């Protein structure tokens, strides 16, 4: 719905820490794991990285 | 409610919709959820929407499945000031025969402690999703046919769909 | 042991909101139940309140 | 470059309880048995909770450690006992 709280403008969005912030260091949560905005990250097979809060992962 | 709306309008409740038609609105009868609340220190409400107040202090049960056992809430309340009239709600059980016979815990935090064991938020099962909903209060979804409420300060509320 | 990391002075202790705070708003984790700093609380049996971060439970 | 290979995650597997299935995660997180966990996690032998608030700490019993396998500085402690 529209819901009623504490929200912090639309270019921010929201971090763990109580802080929100911009998503450009807003980290990836792929598989659940909190990666960091910068992740370089891959099997032999598999190839993915976190860009903005985003997981791209290829193969 | 004592203002004119002209012929042919559908205005809606929240249940269903009515339209005018020979200054006679017509209306659907199709069911609608209901949801027995708990606030205050001891008002409650019926899913009926019934309100009413009783300060008892023990381990009564809410609301339950009752031809079947899909579910089953338990309230806990306590005394919660000096004064004797005074019964908040603590925290509430919920047990899901339908998953491991589990045993699901509502804390006067934010906290959740299912069999004993604390959780972090999201909890993604494969039925019962618990995440936060302003960051400071928890939210269960069983299925699509049950909600919650934040029970950490006493504001329990339910959603039970018409299947009930 | 002695530990090195991010602390804050000895007047604050850590909230869980990534702020650390005096121990006047600090709130009792009785049950594991995150009580906010002033909740009086009972069953008919005990009775309990939260101070500054320690609960005061009797009977 | 083909010559850097990280640790993404580390499973444990305790027998002696449920023979459960712990997985750290490369975040700070931990998931048991699929299902992410709170810290302090006290059950009955093995606590897990943050150390620094950054980095998560297993204790199993009295005889075992863990340390944070988020960006992969996973180390150990094992008494002699073993």
């Amino acid at each position: 719905a529209c819901l009623e709280g504490c929200f912090c403008p639309p270019g921010l969005y929201m971090d763990e820490r109580g802080d929100c912030v911009p998503k450009a260091q807003c980290p990836c949560y792929y598989d659940g794991e909190i990666f960091q905005p910068e992740d370089i990250f891959s099997d032999h097979h598999t190839m993915c990285y976190c860009e903005d809060g985003f997981m791209h992962c290829t193969m | 409610s004592g203002k004119r709306y002209p012929p042919g309008t559908s205005l809606s409740r929240d249940c269903n919709t009515c339209i005018c038609r020979n200054s006679q609105w017509i209306c659907s009868n199709e069911e609608c959820p209901g949801e027995c609340l708990v606030t205050g220190q001891s008002h409650f409400k019926s899913f009926d929407n019934r309100y009413f107040t009783f300060s008892g202090i023990c381990q009564y049960l809410l609301a339950r499945d009752c031809q079947d056992h899909s579910f089953s809430i338990v309230i806990e309340t306590v005394q919660c000031a000096d004064d004797r009239d005074a019964v908040c709600t603590r925290s509430v059980t919920v047990r899901l025969p339908g998953l491991h016979n589990s045993l699901v815990k509502l804390k006067h935090g934010a906290g959740v402690a299912m069999d004993g064991q604390d959780v972090q938020l999201p909890l993604l099962k494969g039925d019962l999703r618990i995440q936060h909903t302003v960051t400071a209060s928890v939210r269960l979804s069983y299925g699509e046919d049950l909600q919650m409420d934040w029970d950490g300060r006493g504001r329990l509320l339910v959603k039970l769909s018409p299947v009930y």
